[PDB]
């Protein structure tokens, strides 16, 4: 259930409840994951980090390959990696990590996590399905025809198709009984394509729609994307993959769109960088000016890492290769992009996102 | 004499086994403790929360590394060690000369101090007793050991070596000049030369120094000569001070070494996990369906969470963060154990503790190591 408290500027405030008893804010960001862990986070670290989203997102390409331990382990994926209660999306695909494009037929769609390409007709997708028994799951899907009409066209027909037979196959498994398939709206960059593949999926009964392909961010695909938010339900939620940034986010919520993935603190984070942007850019802490500053990342901020740690302390740990230098910023930079979505929900409460924007905008 | 910074709170009976209590300046420390390396857990992604979380009050910087990355300067800066690295509890470093100095990087030794060579014939860096106390002052550390002259090693060099750092002692013990901030502990040498060993016990122990600790075991010496010179030490300590068993961290070790009457240990990625029976190795491919933690009466973040099959899985899959859940596991099983150690003398069932411990990692008494089982007769300890 999708429930608007108001909708201004084409921005979409509001709360998806009942998922049975939990709630997603609109607009927000999907707790960023790999192999089954928040990246350099535990169960504890992550307990302390201020305004972590309430769906975490799963990525198939990390996890097909632990198919026959899932299998056997039969409790589903969130159980499996200790965290029984989280609600989580299952993507088809890693933002950061997306693996070789040319691998897509009518029959199957492959993905790569850490050894060998595991290749997944809809029967093998469905029976991995099965043993993650996600909350939600994106649809097997082409998504590579902006990677020509005629291979935009295949995109689409390619996504109809599975769309429909992994709807029938998930109405035989008492297991995904309690699961939600996401249309996928796909077309590339053609506009005929994009509308008959948003007002397709639309007559198909999914639980919400994922905007694939959009990835940079071009003009064109900004306009392609409010051309299809317009042909969708609004009592839907729409996801969209591959856009991360702040700028970029804002862009896509005035067209209608709700959740986002948050890899973009991750790569923050992995070039030993943390973000310092105001919302009410980044800073490398390799510099060697560094060396020497005992100021926290951003003054102000409340997570454990600025509250309790130095500038210089985590230049010294980026200098000798030291794993917590990864967990204070991934800590810090999860927070902050938390944060960021917080100051988005309350702009449009107050009706400053033209604001807040502006102030974004400002140190891009 | 100086005010003593231990008490006993209890002693066994029959064997040297001591419970006891350091009153430092970061906090009071239980013991018998084993002392983790803070750099080792900060390697493998581990929060002062969470070694705090554990139950660590005390845990070792080593001063080399320290003094090339980020330097004694920067840490003066930052207002020494603790504020560096926002590390509440208590620390401790030693002289900087040896430990983890590779022998790639050392001149020879000579009275002014420790050489130390620079890369492709560049000049040479001297350390010296006063320079090691004054950068272990910077460093603010709770207890700071004296430059000593280790060796690994037999002929008159031992002997050499072991007076040398008497010497350095008392150098040691001149400069520094804030006994009331942080604790000197001098290091027994003389190898596995009983006589030589015994000098250094009764030459060093004329010195007022806060504590005492063992050094120039755990290198490539049998068992049996390794356990003699463990009780030898202790027998010439001061019972009234700390004795600390450097180098020294398997789990039978620790046990026997508690017996013998030592009370703070030290010790230094292939899938390993502690556990009362010896260690599982978790890469092995019969732990890909067992569903079960490394060890379910384990209080540690790793086991509340996380399945010895979604171990395997990472160690293969994403091989970082199982290290981090690994190393999480295996600092908690070692102070685990010495927390249990404790608890058994203070209840007076050491003895009994002994003979639990070593039937589950080992079984019958013909199964347990030949040394343990003699070292562990010795002060009345039968399995
Ligand atoms: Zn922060
Ligand atoms: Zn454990």
């Amino acid at each position: 259930k999708l429930s608007l408290i108001k909708v201004v500027n084409g921005c979409r405030l509001g709360k998806i409840q009942n998922l049975g008893d939990c709630t997603v804010d609109i607009p927000g960001c999907l707790l960023y994951t790999r192999t089954g862990s928040a990246p350099h986070l535990t169960h504890q670290t992550l307990r302390n980090i201020h305004g972590v989203p309430g769906i975490a997102q799963l990525t198939l390409s990390s996890l097909a390959e632990h198919h026959e331990v899932l299998a056997e382990y039969k409790k589903g994926v969130g159980s499996f990696i200790g965290m029984p209660e989280s609600l989580f999306y299952c993507s088809l695909h890693d933002p950061v990590t997306p693996g070789p494009a040319g691998y897509v037929t009518s029959k199957s769609v492959s993905v790569w996590g850490f050894g060998g390409r595991v290749e997944m007709t809809v029967s093998k997708f469905m029976a991995i399905q099965e043993a993650l028994q996600p909350d939600w799951f994106q649809c097997l899907s082409d998504g590579e025809a902006s990677c020509s009409i005629k291979r935009a066209r295949k995109s689409v027909d390619r996504s109809l198709l599975f769309l429909d037979s992994c709807l029938r196959l998930q109405e035989e498994s008492e297991v995904l009984q309690k699961s939600v398939i996401i249309g996928v709206i796909e077309g590339g960059d053609v506009m005929e394509e994009r509308l008959r593949s948003a007002r397709e999926t639309a007559k198909r009964p999914v639980g919400g729609f994922l905007l694939d392909g959009f990835q940079g961010v071009t003009e064109t695909r900004l306009h392609l994307l409010s051309s299809v938010t317009a042909e969708l339900p609004e009592d839907k939620p729409r996801l969209i993959c591959g856009v991360s940034r702040p700028d970029e986010v804002l862009e896509c919520i005035e067209r209608g769109v709700d959740l986002f993935e948050s890899f973009f603190p991750y790569q923050v984070t992995e070039r030993g960088c943390a973000l310092t942007f105001t919302f009410d850019f980044e800073i490398n802490l390799k510099e060697k000016k560094y060396q020497e500053d005992f100021d926290p990342l951003v003054r102000g901020c409340s997570c454990y890492c600025c509250k309790n740690h130095t500038r210089a302390y985590i230049h010294h740990l980026l200098m000798t290769n030291e794993l917590l230098a990864g967990v204070l910023l991934m800590m810090h930079n999860f927070e902050h992009y938390f944060g960021f979505f917080c100051s988005i929900r309350e702009a449009l409460k107050n009706d400053t996102l033209a604001q807040l924007k502006e102030l974004i905008c400002r140190q891009m | 004499s100086a005010p003593r910074i231990m008490r006993l709170v209890a002693e066994c009976s029959r064997s040297g086994a001591r419970a006891g209590e350091l009153r430092l300046p970061h906090g009071t420390v239980a013991t018998p403790v084993f002392m983790p390396v803070g750099t080792q857990a900060t390697m493998k992604g581990i929060t002062t929360e969470q070694l705090d979380s554990l139950g660590c009050r005390i845990c070792l910087g080593n001063t080399y590394h320290l003094g090339l990355r980020p330097g004694p300067e920067l840490i003066r800066k930052a207002q020494g060690l603790h504020g560096f690295m926002n590390w509440p509890h208590n620390l401790l470093t030693d002289s900087g000369g040896f430990q983890m100095v590779s022998l790639f990087s050392l001149s020879e030794v000579t009275e002014e101090g420790v050489h130390f060579r620079s890369p492709y014939d560049g000049e040479e860096t001297l350390l010296s007793p006063e320079r090691s106390v004054e950068i272990q002052n910077a460093l603010g550390s709770d207890i700071i050991m004296q430059l000593d002259h280790v060796v690994s090693v037999t002929g008159p060099l031992v002997e050499e070596a072991m007076h040398r750092s008497v010497r350095w002692l008392d150098r040691c013990i001149a400069a520094h000049k804030h006994p009331d901030k942080q604790n000197l502990f001098a290091i027994i040498q003389g190898g596995l030369n009983a006589d030589l060993r015994t000098t250094c016990l009764k030459e060093m122990t004329k010195r007022d120094v806060p504590g005492f600790a063992i050094g120039g075991l755990s290198g490539g010496e049998s068992k049996a000569q390794f356990w003699k010179m463990v009780a030898l030490s202790t027998s010439m300590l001061p019972k009234d001070k700390p004795r600390y068993l450097m180098g020294v961290g398997y789990a039978t070790d620790l046990v026997v070494c508690v017996a013998l009457g030592c009370d703070m240990f030290d010790c230094v990625r292939f899938g390993s996990a502690l556990v009362p029976t010896g260690n599982l190795q978790l890469k092995k491919k019969q732990y890909a369906k067992d569903f079960s933690p490394i060890n379910p009466e384990c209080p540690c973040p790793t086991c509340q969470t996380h399945s010895r099959a979604f171990l395997h899985a990472l160690l293969h899959s994403d091989n970082t963060t199982a290290l981090h859940h690994l190393t999480v596991h295996n600092i908690a099983y070692q102070l685990q154990l010495l927390s249990a150690v404790r608890s058994s003398i203070l209840e007076q069932r050491f003895p009994d503790f002994v003979r639990n411990f070593m039937r589950t990692m080992y079984g019958d008494h013909s199964l347990c190591p030949a040394w343990a089982v003699e070292a562990l007769a010795s002060v009345g300890i039968m399995l």
